[PDB]
RNA sequence: GGGGGGAACCUGGGGAACUGAAACAUCUCAGUACCCAGAGGAGAGGAAAGAGAAAUCGACUCCCUGAGUAGCGGCGAGCGA
RNA sequence: CUGUUGGGAAGCAGCGCCAGAGAGGGUGAAAGCCCCGUAGGCGAAAGGUGGGGGGAUAGGUGAGGGUACCCGAGUACCCCGUGGUUCGUGGAGCCAUGGGGGAAUCUGGGCGGACCACCGCCUAAGGCUAAGUACUCCGGGUGACCGAUAGCGCACCAGUACCGUGAGGGAAAGGUGAAAAGAACCCCGGGAGGGGAGUGAAAUAGAGCCUGAAACCGUGGGCUUACAAGCAGUCACGGCCCCGCAGGGGUUGUGGCGUGCCUAUUGAAGCAUGAGCCGGCGACUCACGGUCGUGGGCGAGCUUAAGCCGUUGAGGCGGAGGCGUAGGGAAACCGAGUCCGAACAGGGCGCAAGCGGCCGCAAAGUCCGCGGCCGUGGACCCGAAACCGGGC
RNA sequence: GUGGAGCCUGGGAGUGAGGGCGCGAGCGAUAACGUCCGCGUCCGAGCGCGGGAACAACCGAGACCGCCAGCUAAGGCCCCC
RNA sequence: GGAUGACCCCAGGCGGUAGGGGAGCGUUCCCGAUGCCGAUGAAGGCCGACCCGCGAGGGCGGCUGGAGGUAAGGGAAGUGC
RNA sequence: GGGCCUGACUGCGAGGCCUGCAAGCCGAGCAGGGGCGAAAGCCGGGCCUAGUGAACCGGUGGUCCCGUGUGGAAGGGCCAU
């Protein structure tokens, strides 16, 4: 049968352009009162994936 | 050339790996699954694409972005695509949205809309909308656009 | 379609087995045991055929030896003399010499017994 | 841009048909291979051991009995069983593109026009369905039957003297195939099936 | 006129567990296996108090596509128009 | 048709003919022309079918005004408990209904995802309806389906013998030859059996019957063996035996060397696993989907699905749809940029894309074939203890 | 320094029980064919071969095939040899 | 070298378990076949001290057998104990 | 120890340490609006290395991005906690 997509994955990751997978930082979602500006803050970024989990993660993804 | 002269090219039909068949041959005895373990056995590993041990996997630490959307279903509602300038060189005369569909340039039950990557040819184009610095290029090298509707 | 085994087993087993004609018990009549005894040749052959050259060898010195005692020198020696000299007789001819050309190994002797 | 042959029913000629320059025997072979692969039945089959007459019924109990475990007769390690990796009833057939298929149909005959054993005829002379005619009709046209004919024409009278013979083979002009062209040894076309060619390399 | 039978196939009334989730309880297996009723050469459905954004289509059934899309989901495993 | 070889022509030879029939199968072996057929045509008094054609009947068919009589009741509808849906209480509508409350009859009512307004769509609480769809007990057709450990459990008097109180389980077992010509009669024998004889092409085709392997048992022959220590072999030399005429083959006296196979393990000759021996079955696959590679086709394009037509081992059609040509952003939205931001800082994710004089050449991409892998299925094969259901 | 070196990108893995030895330490008892690290090596996979009486890992040495040729290594040179 | 793997010269590498890559042998079936071998003997079986191949093998000859077998080149798998 | 103050910032971030992943760590410089100082300048908490908890579900404050035919509204999103 047809491949189903990991709706999990195509929740939290995207594919780029290039074939890079993208991301959200992770640590801001609580606990932060204490957390600096300057960490509050680069967790806005979208960072990318390290290539051998990013690659699994696309598998996920059959359609796109 | 007949019957006996059709001929695969070379290597287009290789032969199969063929575990579980004697010594020599490089993979009988545990053909090719080394030694115990899950992924000896028929059947499987669990999927290797997100089991991380037990582990938290490595996809599901991430957070998740933005709306994704809720009961009955998606909105519905006007879907654009872009077409460019560079593209409407294969061209000579008007041009319309039914026409640049045919072309193979745009998918069709998708509002065309223009954007100028390129240099404007002497035309008459009709989109349902133009990018700002398409309007440019194309209006001040001669041509009419027609924003239809 | 069913490729089945049919005959090829049969083959080589009538070979294997025919390799293994000579054979005590099921060695030589049993597949799997003649087989077996077939893996043991193998080595034993590869092994003894690096191993003939050395016993030879073993075989013809202990002559050469017998002979240079004859003549009141040993081997040790007698193979100083032919190679501080410059004679480069092999021993397969050495030994055969001292069987069969008594005399003219003597004249080896004595060069040797000189080159010292 | 080739010379085919004509046969004018008043002597002879030569026509333009311009094929392709380019043979490509890898791509008739690919189309050759689609042809005997799609008509196959498909139709052998084998039961499973879940598929078979026995009872899922364990035959002696695990641990005790001196003898190896066992599940139940209907296992493939036993006689009788179902067979592992068994053939199951499948579809060979497979959609060969389009474009492929006409360079097939193509290059076959432009093959055995360059050959010069390719032959377009006007119509058929003394031959209204009934062998011995065609078979006297063929002697005039330059085959004996030394070589194998594949034959052209919508006209089930011709074509059936023509059948029963050995070295030829019968065909429809809307049903020219590459199989059947390399197949033979020579190529006696016709006109209207020579414009079914035509119409279709297009 | 009924009653009983009939390889599957169909509709209805009931309806699991192993298994999956690498444990497990919501979830999965699955309205599946199976019991029972009934009908037939098929069976069910069927002439809009429909659909759902086209100021549009126009009974039902079945096929391909839509689409593993929209969504559903201890937002997990998976489920899925 | 004739000749020839052969037990036997259908082989081989000479000379011919038919083909809308050179599919197939038989006949003492290999037959278009001997047999059964095949192509092509022909056929129903009776029974059944009869969706095509013919006929007949039930059946059907106007416009404006007025009136406000009718338009499916314990129903809508609202609330509580569930179910169905992709929808697991969710913003939770819709359709179905167990319990309570309970209408209206076109200025009626249900829906368009809480609700309200608007703007619409439809007429619920009566019933029937062909076709296109599913199946395969049966009958026909066809296999890059099996050939007696296979294929159905069953080629055979098999749901049998047998096993079980029962539900239930469930076998083995095909072949003489062309033709029974199935061995008269004779002799040893109580017979079984055999020896002559007789048939046959063949009788080590003799009914325990084609072929007739291997383990296993025997008779005969050559070498060898009773002071010898062994994973049974190997290397070397010698003897005797056979085939032959400086060469081989067989056997083994003496010497040298030498710890079975498999598996599992740090490590096994191992006193760790399995195997009495032979034979025959016995384990990495298939479909759909991914991702690479690969051989080809086409190229800013590539490609059809279901189906329609055609053929019955002929391919064609069909552009619905699919991937590709633009990205960024939760999104609106913008676009060679876009996002964050007050920024026209700076960053993140993007765009710059191959060689010559339009062509070529090559390809972005896509389609098919093949190969390696992955996901869904039992997914390399045998294996539980158990769980659940209906029955006995 | 041209090497079965390295770097870049993809395809397929197996492994994630190691053991002995030398040296440096912890643990143990200045015990263990003991345990745990570190650096090396060899066995694993070189139970192929010479030495060590025999004998995974100690010394010699990395076995493509053949030779009734030659030099050597460890270790040996009185007989077994 | 020469000229597009024709074959010669030279130098070098070639222990190997898990495992990766390659090149091949054979079995059943299909196109090749309306063909071709075959009772002057098919497949199968039993010998061989001969021939080719590194090898899996393939030839060739003798006995047995008594009606089948099937090439060059390709294809497909219920393919090797 | 004293005076003044709130940079215990907002928007960013070249280049690194670290590391299997995910995290952690350091940081000059530009803009906005400031603190202290005459000035150069220094301030994005604390002499430094511990005082911590990924996702998921939900709360609250803003933003006013989506809003299931339209206007709203229910409910979601973004930012902050
Ligand atoms: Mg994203
Ligand atoms: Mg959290
Ligand atoms: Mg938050
Ligand atoms: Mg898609
Ligand atoms: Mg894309
Ligand atoms: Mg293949
Ligand atoms: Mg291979
Ligand atoms: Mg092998
Ligand atoms: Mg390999
Ligand atoms: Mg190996
Ligand atoms: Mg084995
Ligand atoms: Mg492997
Ligand atoms: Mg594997
Ligand atoms: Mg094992
Ligand atoms: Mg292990
Ligand atoms: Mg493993
Ligand atoms: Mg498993
Ligand atoms: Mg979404
Ligand atoms: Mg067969
Ligand atoms: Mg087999
Ligand atoms: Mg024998
Ligand atoms: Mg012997
Ligand atoms: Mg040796
Ligand atoms: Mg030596
Ligand atoms: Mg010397
Ligand atoms: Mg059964
Ligand atoms: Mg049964
Ligand atoms: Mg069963
Ligand atoms: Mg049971
Ligand atoms: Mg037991
Ligand atoms: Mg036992
Ligand atoms: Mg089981
Ligand atoms: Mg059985
Ligand atoms: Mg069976
Ligand atoms: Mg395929
Ligand atoms: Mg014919
Ligand atoms: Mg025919
Ligand atoms: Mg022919
Ligand atoms: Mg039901
Ligand atoms: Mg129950
Ligand atoms: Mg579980
Ligand atoms: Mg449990
Ligand atoms: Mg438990
Ligand atoms: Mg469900
Ligand atoms: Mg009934
Ligand atoms: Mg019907
Ligand atoms: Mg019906
Ligand atoms: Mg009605
Ligand atoms: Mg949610
Ligand atoms: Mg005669
Ligand atoms: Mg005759
Ligand atoms: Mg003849
Ligand atoms: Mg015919
Ligand atoms: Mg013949
Ligand atoms: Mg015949
Ligand atoms: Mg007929
Ligand atoms: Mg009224
Ligand atoms: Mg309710
Ligand atoms: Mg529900
Ligand atoms: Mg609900
Ligand atoms: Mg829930
Ligand atoms: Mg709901
Ligand atoms: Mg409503
Ligand atoms: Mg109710
Ligand atoms: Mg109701
Ligand atoms: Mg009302
Ligand atoms: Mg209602
Ligand atoms: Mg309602
Ligand atoms: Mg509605
Ligand atoms: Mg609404
Ligand atoms: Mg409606
Ligand atoms: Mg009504
Ligand atoms: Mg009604
Ligand atoms: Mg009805
Ligand atoms: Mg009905
Ligand atoms: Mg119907
Ligand atoms: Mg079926
Ligand atoms: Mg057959
Ligand atoms: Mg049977
Ligand atoms: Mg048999
Ligand atoms: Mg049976
Ligand atoms: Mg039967
Ligand atoms: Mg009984
Ligand atoms: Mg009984
Ligand atoms: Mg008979
Ligand atoms: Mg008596
Ligand atoms: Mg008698
Ligand atoms: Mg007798
Ligand atoms: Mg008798
Ligand atoms: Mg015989
Ligand atoms: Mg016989
Ligand atoms: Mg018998
Ligand atoms: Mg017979
Ligand atoms: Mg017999
Ligand atoms: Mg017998
Ligand atoms: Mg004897
Ligand atoms: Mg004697
Ligand atoms: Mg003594
Ligand atoms: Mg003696
Ligand atoms: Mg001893
Ligand atoms: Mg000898
Ligand atoms: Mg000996
Ligand atoms: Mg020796
Ligand atoms: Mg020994
Ligand atoms: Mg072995
Ligand atoms: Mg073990
Ligand atoms: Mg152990
Ligand atoms: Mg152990
Ligand atoms: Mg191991
Ligand atoms: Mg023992
Ligand atoms: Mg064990
Ligand atoms: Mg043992
Ligand atoms: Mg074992
Ligand atoms: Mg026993
Ligand atoms: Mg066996
Ligand atoms: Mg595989
Ligand atoms: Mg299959
Ligand atoms: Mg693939
Ligand atoms: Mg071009
Ligand atoms: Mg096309
Ligand atoms: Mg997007
Ligand atoms: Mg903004
Ligand atoms: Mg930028
Ligand atoms: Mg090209
Ligand atoms: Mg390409
Ligand atoms: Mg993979
Ligand atoms: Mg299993
Ligand atoms: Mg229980
Ligand atoms: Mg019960
Ligand atoms: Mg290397
Ligand atoms: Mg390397
Ligand atoms: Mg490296
Ligand atoms: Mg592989
Ligand atoms: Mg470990
Ligand atoms: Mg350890
Ligand atoms: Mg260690
Ligand atoms: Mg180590
Ligand atoms: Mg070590
Ligand atoms: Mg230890
Ligand atoms: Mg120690
Ligand atoms: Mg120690
Ligand atoms: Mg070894
Ligand atoms: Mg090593
Ligand atoms: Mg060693
Ligand atoms: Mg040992
Ligand atoms: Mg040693
Ligand atoms: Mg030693
Ligand atoms: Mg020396
Ligand atoms: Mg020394
Ligand atoms: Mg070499
Ligand atoms: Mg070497
Ligand atoms: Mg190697
Ligand atoms: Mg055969
Ligand atoms: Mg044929
Ligand atoms: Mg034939
Ligand atoms: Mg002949
Ligand atoms: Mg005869
Ligand atoms: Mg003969
Ligand atoms: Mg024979
Ligand atoms: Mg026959
Ligand atoms: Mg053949
Ligand atoms: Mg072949
Ligand atoms: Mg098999
Ligand atoms: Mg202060
Ligand atoms: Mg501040
Ligand atoms: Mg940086
Ligand atoms: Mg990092
Ligand atoms: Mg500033
Ligand atoms: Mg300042
Ligand atoms: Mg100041
Ligand atoms: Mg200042
Ligand atoms: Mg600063
Ligand atoms: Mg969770
Ligand atoms: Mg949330
Ligand atoms: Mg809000
Ligand atoms: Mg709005
Ligand atoms: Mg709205
Ligand atoms: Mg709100
Ligand atoms: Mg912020």
């Amino acid at each position: 049968p047809k491949m189903k997509t990991h709706k999990g994955a195509k929740k939290r990751v995207k594919i780029t352009a290039s074939g890079k997978v993208v991301a959200m930082k992770t640590g801001k979602r609580h606990l932060n009162w204490q957390k600096s500006g300057k960490e509050i803050r680069q967790k806005g970024r979208k960072f990318v994936l390290a290539k051998p989990e990013a690659e699994r993660i696309k598998l996920l993804l059959p359609y796109e | 050339m007949k019957l006996s002269d059709l001929r695969p090219n070379p290597g287009a039909n290789k032969r199969r790996k063929r575990v579980g068949r004697g010594p020599g041959s490089g993979h009988g005895k545990t053909a090719t699954r080394g030694h115990k373990g899950q992924k000896s056995r028929s059947g499987g590993l669990k999927d290797p694409r997100r089991f991380e041990g037990g582990r938290s996997t490595t996809l599901m630490r991430l957070p998740k972005r933005g709306m994704q959307g809720q009961v009955p279903g998606e909105i519905k509602r006007p879907r654009y695509q872009g077409v460019n300038l560079k593209d409407l060189a294969r061209f000579e005369g008007e041009v319309t949205p039914e026409l640049l569909v045919r072309a193979g340039l745009l998918k069709k039950g998708y509002r065309l809309k223009i954007l100028g990557e390129g240099e404007a040819k002497p035309l008459k184009v009709v989109a349902h909308a133009f990018s700002k610095s398409a309007l440019e290029k194309l209006k001040a090298a001669g041509g009419e656009p027609v924003l239809l509707e | 379609p069913r490729a089945k085994t049919g005959v090829v087993r049969r083959r080589k087993h009538k070979k294997i087995l025919k390799l293994a004609k000579g054979y005590w018990g099921l060695r030589s009549k049993s597949f799997r045991k003649a087989r077996e005894t077939l893996f043991a040749a193998g080595n034993y052959a590869y092994a003894h055929r690096k191993r003939r050259k050395r016993d030879f060898r073993r075989l013809w010195i202990v002559r050469i030896n017998a002979a240079c005692r004859q003549h009141g020198l040993n081997y040790s020696t007698f193979i100083h003399g032919l190679k501080k000299a410059g004679i480069e007789v092999d021993r397969k001819n050495l030994a055969d010499l001292a069987v069969r050309e008594p005399q003219v190994f003597a004249e080896l002797v004595e060069r040797a017994k000189a080159a010292q | 841009v080739y010379q085919i042959p004509v046969l004018s029913p008043s002597g002879r000629r030569e026509l333009a048909a311009d094929l392709p320059a380019e043979i490509n025997p890898h791509l008739l072979w690919e189309v050759v291979r689609w042809q005997l692969a799609k008509r196959r039945r498909g139709t052998a089959s084998t039961k499973t051991r879940g598929e078979v007459a026995y009872s899922g019924r364990k035959i002696w109990p695990q641990k005790h009995t001196g003898r190896a475990r066992h599940g139940d007769i209907g296992a493939p390690i036993f006689v009788g069983g179902g067979v592992v990796f068994g053939p199951k009833p499948r579809d060979y057939s497979y959609t060969l593109p389009k474009k492929v298929r006409k360079k097939g149909l193509a290059m076959a005959v432009a093959d055995r026009a360059r050959e010069g054993k390719l032959l377009l005829v006007e119509a058929f002379a003394g031959v209204n369905g009934k062998t011995k005619e065609f078979l006297a009709w063929a002697k005039e046209a330059g085959l004996d039957g030394s070589e194998s004919v594949l034959l052209v024409t919508g006209n089930e009278l011709v074509r059936r003297a023509a059948r029963n013979l050995p070295w030829v083979v019968t065909l429809a002009p809307e049903g020219l195939n590459v199989y059947d062209i390399v197949r033979t040894e020579r190529l006696v076309m016709d006109l209207d099936a020579w414009e079914v060619f035509q119409n279709r390399i297009g």
